[PDB]
């Protein structure tokens, strides 16, 4: 448990700031035996920059952009963390309320919907925000579970997820969230319903893109889901019928094509281990309309 | 006819805020002669000054006094918003005399920042922070829909509409 | 090289107690090296060294809250270096806001007119005009500028600049300075830019077509990934026999880190029967800095 302060170039002449800004992370007072700092941009991931100095340098933009740093020590024992953002005299952001629809995935496959009624930018002081589920048909909603989580920069995060019957859901019942405060005048209100319009089949594509003679060590997968009506989709991977962990691919986010539909492009990264043992690398897309288990897949491999 | 005066003005006010209802009138016949009237009832006031502290939902709609006999005074309407940000009025009955003044408030004493009017689709005025508007002398041309679009705690609100109308002249003529 | 250092705004910005001032004064020959502490032209702390400064500026919530200037001077052998330090002034006074863009690569290198716009929004009409000044920190004559005033519905107004810059100067590291004196504004709004630093590393483009789906036998998607390029800033384009296509033909999503170090970027791009059936190569094209010596980095697509 060392001693982890993190100073900023302050600003020049009458208060300008400098077009770069150098955060120095000073970690001081330690018996050394393994040292890690991670420089998380509001939570993300940044790569690579007794007593230790991490330097972060940093445009004007995303210093002005109000997006809080976090210098994270690892030290065995914990995972000791600071803070740092451009601070701002008064005025903090009001509270906020999103209502997330449920995924395909879990509203297909696995037959468990949830419905999430997100509400962010509160306040540590008196804040005890009463989220509250209601039914359009007035008909009774299951026991819901509410979470509280403390973020980086002070304020609360409230989480209510609530499981949704599938058959309810797919007949078109609306879920509305009622969030309720004490200072607030009003009543946050959130709706979520079914995407009602046309239907479209999604046309799954998986592709490898060719090797790079640069690097011998690993491939890229690709996958591109094009012309599917509505936007709701579940993109996954599946290593020999294994689904492989989320945080190995990244997908991008529903964008509406020219013509007539929406389109999403996954992205995954393999190593030569994998390529070696010849497996069909299956790339699975989720969707309402993908008939006929609402699921369409692709296979690529080598050759 | 006495005529009753709200101070402050702008009877659309918040929930939880202040008004004192007062009727003049020629005679200061103050003393047990005030008759205070909400909706087709009476009250429990006899002083010519009725203050509602915390206003609740159940203290709007039309009041009138009835200070000694004469016949009646003329019904003031009390409207109580919950909104975040409400375009609280001088008068909306205004003649082409006295001038008109226009307020954004926010919920509470939140200072308000950014704030627009709009004069029925068309802006009016745009500010940095909370600015009125002190129309003094208005003509027949400053009438129609008004609200006020502000930014709360960072966040953007926008007002009610709010109908305002001005009158022409009452008589003129002279030959 | 003497640099300054404040205490850094705790966690939603927030000003912690007692902030420490640190001066950093390194890289000079030992000898006779003597720094001293200036409060708004005053005395406030004198240090003799033969490394930085061994002893720093402890305040109270008190100081830092006003118009206070700091200056830490370094009068080594007679020679005297200053800095000036200050707390940090609003970026948007009175919520007036100050964008300073950069030039894509595209007309960066291929164009060669690059060109940065300044844009302040927010701003209220007024009996004048905003005075906008372009300047470059080391010190350079200007190009002009293309000033353009604005009357937004809203009642707010605003105000664009264009200045056209050199490449050259641009890829040597240049910062540019856009100045902002409105009255209404209390003091400046003060905006700079300069080319991202960092590590180089040249694209990887892959580009190909879909294969052919039975369903409507008349469109075809064509797809380009471009991955393992630094900095973040790229242009994609899609060229068609050698003349380029419009750029509301294909959709190219935002840069996104990879899992390693580097960023991966997807355009789609939609083609005819008519258009594809003559056997034509379609190029992608991505500009980047890193891409030497031309920087723009092309790959080919076609049929069979
Ligand atoms: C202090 O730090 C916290 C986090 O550490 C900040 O909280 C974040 O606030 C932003 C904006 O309020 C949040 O962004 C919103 O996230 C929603 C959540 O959906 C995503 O996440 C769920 C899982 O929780 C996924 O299942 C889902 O698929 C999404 O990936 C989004 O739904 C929101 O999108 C909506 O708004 C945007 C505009 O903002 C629109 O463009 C969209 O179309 C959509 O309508 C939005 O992206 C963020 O999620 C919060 N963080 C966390 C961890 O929840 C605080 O803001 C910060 N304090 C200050 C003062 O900055
Ligand atoms: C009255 O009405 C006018 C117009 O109706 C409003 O003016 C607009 O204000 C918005 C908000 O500031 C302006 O949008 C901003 O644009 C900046 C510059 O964008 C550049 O990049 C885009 C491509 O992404 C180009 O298309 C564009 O031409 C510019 O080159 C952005 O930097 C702003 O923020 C963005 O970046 C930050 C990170 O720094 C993100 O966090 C943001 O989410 C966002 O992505 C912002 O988007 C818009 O340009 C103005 N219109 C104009 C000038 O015509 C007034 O605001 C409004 N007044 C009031 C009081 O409401
Ligand atoms: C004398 O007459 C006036 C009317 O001229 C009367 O005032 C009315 O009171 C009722 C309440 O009895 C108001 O009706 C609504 O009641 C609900 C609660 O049941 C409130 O929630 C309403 O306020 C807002 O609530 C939400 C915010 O929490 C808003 O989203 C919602 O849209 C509502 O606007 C409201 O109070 C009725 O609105 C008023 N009349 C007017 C014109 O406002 C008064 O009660 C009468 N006097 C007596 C003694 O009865
Ligand atoms: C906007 O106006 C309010 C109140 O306006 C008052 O009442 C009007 C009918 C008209 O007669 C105006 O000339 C009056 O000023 C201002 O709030 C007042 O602020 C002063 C100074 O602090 C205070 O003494 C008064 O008590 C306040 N009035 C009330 C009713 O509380 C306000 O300052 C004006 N400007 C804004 C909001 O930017
Ligand atoms: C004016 O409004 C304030 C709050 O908006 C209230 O003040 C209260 O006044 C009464 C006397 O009338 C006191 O007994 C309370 O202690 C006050 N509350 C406070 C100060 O929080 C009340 O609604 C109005 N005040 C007056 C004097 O009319
Ligand atoms: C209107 O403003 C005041 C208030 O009535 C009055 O004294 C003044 O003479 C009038 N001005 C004009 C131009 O009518
Ligand atoms: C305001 O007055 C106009 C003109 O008579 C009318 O069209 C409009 O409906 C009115 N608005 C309200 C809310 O009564």
């Amino acid at each position: 448990p060392p001693t982890v302060k993190i100073l900023q170039s302050s600003c020049d002449g009458g208060g300008h700031f400098p077009p770069t800004i150098q955060l120095l992370c000073l970690v001081s007072g330690y018996t050394p035996g393994t040292i890690q700092i991670t420089w998380l941009e509001d939570g993300q991931v940044m790569d690579v920059d007794a007593s230790t100095q991490s330097e972060l340098t940093l445009s004007q933009k995303h210093w002005l952009s109000d997006r809080t740093y976090t210098c994270q020590v690892t030290y065995q024992g914990h995972t000791f963390e600071d803070s740092t953002k451009k601070c701002a005299d008064s005025n903090p952001r009001g509270v906020s309320a999103y209502l997330s629809r449920p995924s395909p995935f879990d509203l297909f496959i696995r037959k468990s919907p949830t419905i999430t009624c997100l509400v962010v930018d509160l306040a540590p002081s008196k804040g005890t925000v009463q989220l509250t589920w209601s039914r359009a048909s007035g008909k009774p909603v299951n026991h819901s579970t509410r979470k509280e989580e403390k973020q980086r920069n002070g304020t609360l995060t409230v989480t209510s997820t609530l499981p949704v019957g599938t058959r309810d859901w797919i007949e078109g019942e609306t879920y509305q969230c009622r969030v309720t405060h004490p200072h607030l005048p009003r009543a946050l209100m959130r709706s979520t319903t079914k995407t009602s319009g046309p239907r479209a089949a999604p046309e799954v594509y998986a592709f490898a893109t060719p090797e790079w003679p640069g690097s011998r060590d690993k491939r890229t997968l690709a996958c591109l889901i094009q012309n599917f009506m509505p936007e709701d989709i579940s993109v996954q991977w599946l290593h020999n019928e294994v689904q492989l962990p989320d945080a190995r691919h990244s997908t991008t986010q529903p964008r509406k094509t020219k013509g007539s539909g929406f389109f999403v492009f996954s992205r995954l990264e393999v190593t030569r281990a994998e390529w070696e043992q010849k497996d069909e690398f299956i790339c699975r897309a989720v969707h309402e309309a993908a008939s006929p288990s609402q699921t369409v897949q692709r296979a690529v491999s080598v050759n | 006819k006495p005529k009753v005066s709200l101070n402050p003005p702008w009877n659309r006010i918040f929930k939880g805020e202040n008004v004192t209802l007062t009727c003049n009138g020629n005679n200061f016949f103050e003393v047990s002669s005030t008759k205070w009237f909400h909706n087709g009832s009476l009250s429990e006031e006899t002083n010519s000054s009725l203050n509602i502290v915390n206003a609740k939902f159940e203290d709007s709609g039309e009041y009138k006094c009835q200070h000694q006999q004469v016949n009646e005074s003329e019904p003031v309407y009390l409207e109580v918003f919950s909104d975040w940000l409400l375009l609280q009025a001088s008068a909306e009955v205004v003649m082409e005399g006295q001038p008109l003044f226009l307020r954004c408030h926010g919920w509470r004493n939140w200072d308000v920042y950014k704030v627009i009017y709009y004069k029925d689709g068309e802006a009016l005025k745009y500010w940095y922070e909370n600015h009125n508007i002190s129309i003094t002398n208005a003509t027949v041309e400053d009438s129609g829909t008004y609200y006020c679009t502000g930014k709360v705690w960072q966040l953007d609100y926008e007002s009610e509409p709010l109908n305002i109308t001005v009158i022409k002249a009452p008589r003129e003529k002279y030959w």
